């Protein structure tokens, strides 16, 4: 006979995570201020990660933190996120001490725990901006063109966060990014 | 079909301690 695994063995993920950090510097390329924390795949190991950094909110704006699938890097150009798009979570200036850190850790959760039934493999990863004007969370999903899994995980997504659902949020395809002047960036779907 | 494989609710992640 052997030991009891519940015992001794760590939780299991679906998915290998990686935790990446971005500081700005706004005279080197984007890709040169991103840089790799740190991977995981068992909640134990998640939180041992998640104890010792920084909490968003306390980050100097400009900074970005990043949790994307192992193989996933959190950009635009790879193969996963090419054509793919990302549900917004736009905040204002008081939501930073009253949200910010909450909705975060809950789109993390939301991540690891594989909370968008068969849709979760869709999903990319998610990237909190910590910006003056006004801070953002995001989560990435792979092909923007897949409205089934998209408008799911929008709406488990938007409920898990718990905001008024007066609130309506927008979907929008990364390779739409504005890139004339301003050009107006919009949604493929909103919820 | 798929792979059932590891899903976590929020109360047991949670549960596993750490940040409240
Ligand atoms: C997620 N991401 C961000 N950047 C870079 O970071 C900038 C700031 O993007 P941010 O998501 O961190 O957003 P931020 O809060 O800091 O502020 P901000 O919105 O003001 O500006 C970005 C937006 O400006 C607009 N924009 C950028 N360049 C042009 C342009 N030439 N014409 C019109 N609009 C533009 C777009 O709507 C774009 O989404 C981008 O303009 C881009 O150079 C990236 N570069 C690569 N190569 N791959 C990426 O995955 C990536």
């Amino acid at each position: 006979e052997v030991a009891n695994p519940e015992h001794y063995i760590k939780h299991p993920l679906q998915n290998r995570w990686a935790l990446w950090f971005f500081k700005n510097d706004k005279s080197k390329t984007w890709q040169a201020n991103l840089r790799l924390i740190s991977k995981f795949d068992t909640v134990e190991d998640f939180w041992a990660l998640y104890n010792h950094i920084q909490l968003s909110s306390n980050l100097m704006p400009g900074c970005d933190y990043s949790l994307f699938k192992d193989g996933i890097e959190p950009m635009w150009e790879d193969e996963k996120n090419k054509r793919g798009g990302r549900w917004l979570i736009t905040l204002n200036k008081q939501q930073r001490r009253s949200d910010l850190d909450r909705f975060w850790l809950e789109t993390l959760l939301c991540l690891i725990g594989e909370s968008f039934d068969d849709y979760s493999d869709d999903v990319c990863g998610a990237v909190v901006n910590v910006r003056a004007k006004g801070d953002k969370i995001a989560i990435w999903t792979t092909e923007c063109e897949n409205r089934e899994a998209v408008t799911h995980i929008g709406r488990v997504y938007k409920e898990r966060l718990g905001l008024p659902p007066k609130i309506v949020i927008g979907y929008q395809s990364h390779a739409d990014t504005a890139t004339k002047s301003g050009s107006t960036t919009k949604n493929r779907f909103v919820v | 079909p798929g792979g059932t494989r590891i899903i976590y609710d929020r109360k047991f992640l949670m549960e596993c301690r750490n940040s409240p």
